[PDB]
């Protein structure tokens, strides 16, 4: 209705390896996660020999979830956040970058 | 039934976490009682939105 | 439902509440034994005080 | 001088300062405590999500 594009909607990455990243898994009950969280999505193996992932959400709490929280309120602009399944951070090997 | 569409929208609010909500209606016979139910609902559930 | 004598603080108070707005109280004990709130049971799409 | 020194010393654990308190903040085994039912303690600490 109104050809207008823009950047919204923004890919965050994030791993679950310092203390300030502390997401759990999605309880079944209550709200499908705590009341101050941020929708996380990652894709977990089904097998070890095949490559199909699947995208199973999680509730991400955390001080760097909070400054990113306070990013959004003041930049007024969403983000979806995604889990590293490659590596933690990433190294040129070969020169080619992971994580 | 709109009584049972009004759950099935909910269900797929909450399944995408859009807890917040904006019902902007207008005056058509039949819509009272849909907006008093989709209220009891979101009321009576404890999602919160 | 049996009875008993209940006393404290909150019958003086119901007393002399009676007392000074003439009412005729009929105290009476929680069958539950709780405050009761809204507490989620079966169907749990639903609000429920007890 | 040892002795002295020996017999200022707080055996006891510390009295808890309130709710700011890392320890009552980080469950454990060790140290157990909780409300008695859904009451408004239970309603309090449903609406600070902390």
């Amino acid at each position: 209705s109104d050809c207008e594009p823009d950047d919204n909607h923004l890919s965050i990455v994030t791993l679950e390896e310092a203390p300030f990243v502390i997401v759990e898994d999605i309880d079944p009950l209550t709200e499908t996660c705590v009341r101050n969280t941020v929708p996380c999505r990652k894709f977990v193996k089904i097998n070890n020999s095949t490559n199909e992932g699947m995208n199973v959400k999680k509730c991400c709490k955390g001080f760097c979830i909070d400054i990113l929280k306070k990013l959004s309120r003041t930049v007024k602009f969403t983000y979806d956040l995604y889990l590293v399944t490659n590596g933690k951070h990433g190294k040129k090997v070969n020169n080619v970058w992971n994580g | 039934s709109i009584q049972q569409q009004a759950t099935v929208m909910l269900k797929i609010m909450q399944d995408y976490d859009w807890h917040v909500f904006s019902l902007v209606t207008t005056i058509f016979p039949g819509y009272r009682e849909f907006i008093s139910f989709v209220k009891t609902t979101v009321d009576n559930s404890f999602v919160g939105w | 439902t049996v009875p008993q004598c209940c006393y404290g603080f909150c019958i003086d108070l119901l007393i002399k509440l009676a007392r000074t707005m003439n009412f005729t109280y009929e105290v009476h004990l929680v069958a539950d034994g709780k405050f009761g709130t809204q507490e989620r049971v079966n169907n749990s799409n639903k609000k429920e005080w007890n | 001088a040892n002795l002295a020194a020996f017999l200022v010393l707080d055996r006891p654990e510390e009295r808890i300062t309130g709710i700011n308190d890392p320890r009552l903040r980080n469950p454990s085994d060790k140290f157990i405590y909780a409300t008695v039912k859904q009451s408004s303690v239970d309603i309090y600490f449903r609406r600070q999500v902390e």
